Parts: structure tokens; sequence; C-alpha cells
């Protein structure tokens, strides 16, 4: 059975994280037209706030927002951990990195 | 300079931590079964007729 040699190159300080997005209303057939912007909290002194992040996705018609804090932050980001594996098919080596999962949602204000 | 969607993942790995089963020995009871009530040895009659 096909197997890969596992390596956690991972994050140098653990400060580095990749970014996974999931859309609550399904898939985007071809999101190539989406622009993602990652926002971080300016407060680096408060351990609670220093890991707060907002991911915004803008389309022509709607905006999506995901956050890792508050109601929008969901349980899967903690109870479980997410990683990204980059497999080199030639070497059979899988490099594994920490990942952060954002659940994306639509933007409207009264 | 922004973030763009990249190629779809080709596979998923789900990790869980699991221990294994031991041999079946099925040691039902310390002193097992319903041990039967029984005769005290010898006993002897504790009663006699008159005469």
């Amino acid at each position: 059975l096909p197997s890969a040699r596992w390596q956690y190159c991972g994050a140098p300080d653990g400060s580095q994280r990749a970014v996974l997005v999931q859309f609550s209303n399904g898939k985007l057939q071809s999101p190539g037209n989406m622009r993602f912007t990652l926002y971080e909290n300016k407060d680096s002194t408060n351990p609670r706030k220093r890991n707060q992040r907002i991911l915004a996705a803008e389309t022509d018609r709607l905006s999506y927002v995901g956050n890792n804090f508050g109601t929008g932050a969901l349980k899967c980001n903690t109870l479980c951990r997410h990683f990204v594996g980059i497999l080199n098919k030639t070497s059979g080596q899988m490099e594994v990195y920490d990942a952060e999962l954002f659940n994306m949602q639509p933007l409207f204000s009264d | 300079g922004g973030l763009t969607c990249a190629s779809a993942p080709q596979g998923t790995l789900r990790i869980l931590e699991g221990p294994q089963q031991s041999l079946s020995g099925s040691p039902l009871q310390p002193i097992p079964a319903s041990p039967p009530p029984q005769i005290p040895p010898g006993l002897r009659p504790r009663f006699c007729a008159f005469g």
C-alpha cells in the first residue's frame, strides 16, 4: 500500500500557520476570482487576543467572513487540530504544517 | 499580494489514538458457581425414644 515518510517541518516559532477555508453554504465552483485578506489583532501583549484573526473573502456579489474567536469560532478548531501535508511524489516524503481552519460566512449590515 | 485558493487537496488523513484487545480468558468469579448446601460429617442422632 502506498505510504509516505512523515516530517513536521511545521512552523519555526509556531507563530507561522497556514490557512484553511470552509464555506458554510457549500463550494465555490471556480473561486479564482476571490480575494482573501487575513486580519490579525493589533494587541500582541494579550495572549487571549494575540491569536484572534479574521479572514475576509470578497467577491463581486457578496463578502464572506470567518473568525477564529467568538460564536463564529467553532469547536473543531480546538477539540481537533488541523494540518496540511505536502507530499513529494518523487521522494515519498510528506511535510506536515500547522493549519488554521476558517469557516466562511456572508456579509451584510443594517 | 493577497491570499488565493490553491489546488484541491488530493487526500485526507484522520488520526485517532487506539489501544488493542487482550486474550479472552473470561475469569467469571473469585469463588465461582452457586456452591451447594451440604451434610455436616457424622452428625449423629440428637434424640432417642423412651423405654
